[PDB]
Parts: structure tokens; sequence; C-alpha cells
């Protein structure tokens, strides 16, 4: 998150990093014993660490846990990122507190000019490497789908939505893949892709989570 | 060497932090860098003795 804020502990409890050896990803916790994220964050072995503030130094309130299963939208495109969406269902049900609850899935697509909270543990600058330890909090609007469009000429589906910024700035980057993007109570994007860091004209592209409820519902019951 | 090898490292679009090996043509040696997910390029490995062998 480049230009956010350090979000007030654990005040972000659906946030999970997805860890194979190191962080590489985020992640949504929906229910007791599912994730969601970006399929572009596959990884055959993955770790979910929930409860987490600072990634770096044990605090006691994490819960570690392996995945059981992981599950890419079948119609996931690798090249444009259509459908950039992923479900992981984990080896056993996480125990709900104060630091680890679930985020409400959308119950209508949420219209532009709609404020929301990203976060995650990705690099903080536009130009360099800079990784914090603390999660990192960002509150942005979504984008018309017409300026999203005009920044991405033919690159924007209906399956995908900016949120940010037009003059930069401000903007997920790199290590927030996967991330929530929560408006007023409910998950309406996942960190997904966008040219660059903060970069004008070039606001963040997310998974457009609405579309997908349906088939998160169908595959949580059927597996 | 090939022409992939003197390219400088390709993050990409997508966000996610995979640390990946690259051929560094000045320098003269293999060292990581960020990959975001999607989309690399050839000068990109999973591994440095994979790079070597075909940078080197
Ligand atoms: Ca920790």
């Amino acid at each position: 998150i480049v230009g956010g804020y350090t979000c007030q502990e654990n005040s972000v409890p659906y946030q999970v990093s997805l860890n194979s050896g190191y962080h590489f990803c985020g992640g949504s916790l929906i229910n007791d014993q599912w994730v969601v994220s970006a399929a572009h964050c596959y990884k055959s072995r993955i770790q979910v660490r929930l409860g987490e503030h600072n990634i770096n130094v044990l605090e006691g309130n994490e819960q570690f846990v392996n995945a059981a299963k992981i599950i890419k939208h079948p119609n996931f495109d690798r090249k444009t990122l259509n459908n950039d969406i992923m479900l992981i269902k984990l080896s056993s049900p996480v125990k709900l507190n104060a630091r680890v609850a679930t985020v409400a899935l959308p119950s209508s697509c949420a219209p532009a000019g709609t404020q929301c909270l990203i976060s995650g543990w990705g690099n903080t600058l536009s130009s360099g490497v800079n990784e914090p330890d603390l999660l990192q909090c960002l509150d942005a609007p979504l984008l018309p789908q017409a300026d999203c469009e005009a920044s991405y000429p033919g690159k924007i589906t209906d399956n995908m939505v900016c949120v940010g910024f037009l003059e930069g700035g401000k903007d997920s980057c790199q290590g927030d893949a996967g991330g929530p993007v929560v408006c007023n109570g409910e998950l309406q994007g996942i960190v997904s892709w966008g040219y660059g860091c903060a970069l004008p004209d070039n606001p963040g592209v997310y998974t457009k989570v609405c579309n997908y409820v349906d088939w998160i519902q169908d595959t949580i019951a059927a597996n | 060497r090939p022409d992939f090898a003197l390219e400088p490292p390709y993050t990409g679009p997508c966000k996610a932090r995979i640390i990946r090996y690259f051929y560094n043509a000045p320098d003269g040696l293999a060292q990581t860098f960020v990959y975001g997910g999607c989309r690399a390029k050839r000068n990109n490995f999973k591994s440095a003795e994979d790079a070597m062998r075909t940078a080197g």
C-alpha cells in the first residue's frame, strides 16, 4: 500500500497473509474455514496466517493454518487477469475472536463513488522497495467504469473495477494482491493488478466480487 | 549470450510478491527481484543455478 497509513492494531480482523516461506499475497476470511484471494496468488502449498499485525514478529494472537484445498475460478485467464479470484479451504476451522473475524460477501454491486478500505503488507513506495512490518490501510473510492476503461484502454472487463485516484499517489502495490477492498462492511473487491503503483492515470484494478457471490457459495457448499 | 539476458527484470502488472532470479548483465551476476505473479518475461528464473545455466 502506497500513501496509506498504519492500520489500528487488529482493526481489519478479516485480513490474512498467505505464506509459503515468506508473505507473498493477502486474502480475506469469509467463514470459519474459507479464505478468498486472487487466482494469480496460486501456490501448490500455502499457509494462511490470521490475526496478524506485525508480519515479522510473533505477537501471540496469530493462528497458522495450512490450506487443504485451493480452488481457482475455472475461467481465470493468466494473461488478461479476467476472473482473478480463488478460494482456499483451511485444513481446520479457525477460532473466531476479536482479532480474527469474517467479512460479509456483497449484497449487491456497490456504485462508483463508494468509499472503501484497502489493506495489505505490500510495498509502500512507487519507486523502490519498502516492505512494512505492520499492516497498512488506505481509504479510496470505487471509480466510474468509464474512467477505468479510459485509463486501461481495452484491458478492462465487466469483472473488474478500478479503485483509487486518477492523480496517483495512493494505491495498492506488490505484496497486496489477493487482499480485501471493503465498502460499508462488504467485500467488494480483491487486489489484482495495475501498471506500476500509485502512478497518475493508472489506478489499481480489482476483481469485482459482486459478480461471483453465487460461484463462491456454490463452491463452498460442494467442498 | 541471448538478448533476453540483457533485459532488466520485469515485475509485471500483477501485485503478488514473488522472489525470482534474473541475470544482471552489467554486474555479470544472478540476483533476485520482486515478480508480480503474471506475464513474466524470459529473464525470470525460479532458481539461481537455473539462471546461470541459461544466462551464464
Ligand atoms: Ca505477527
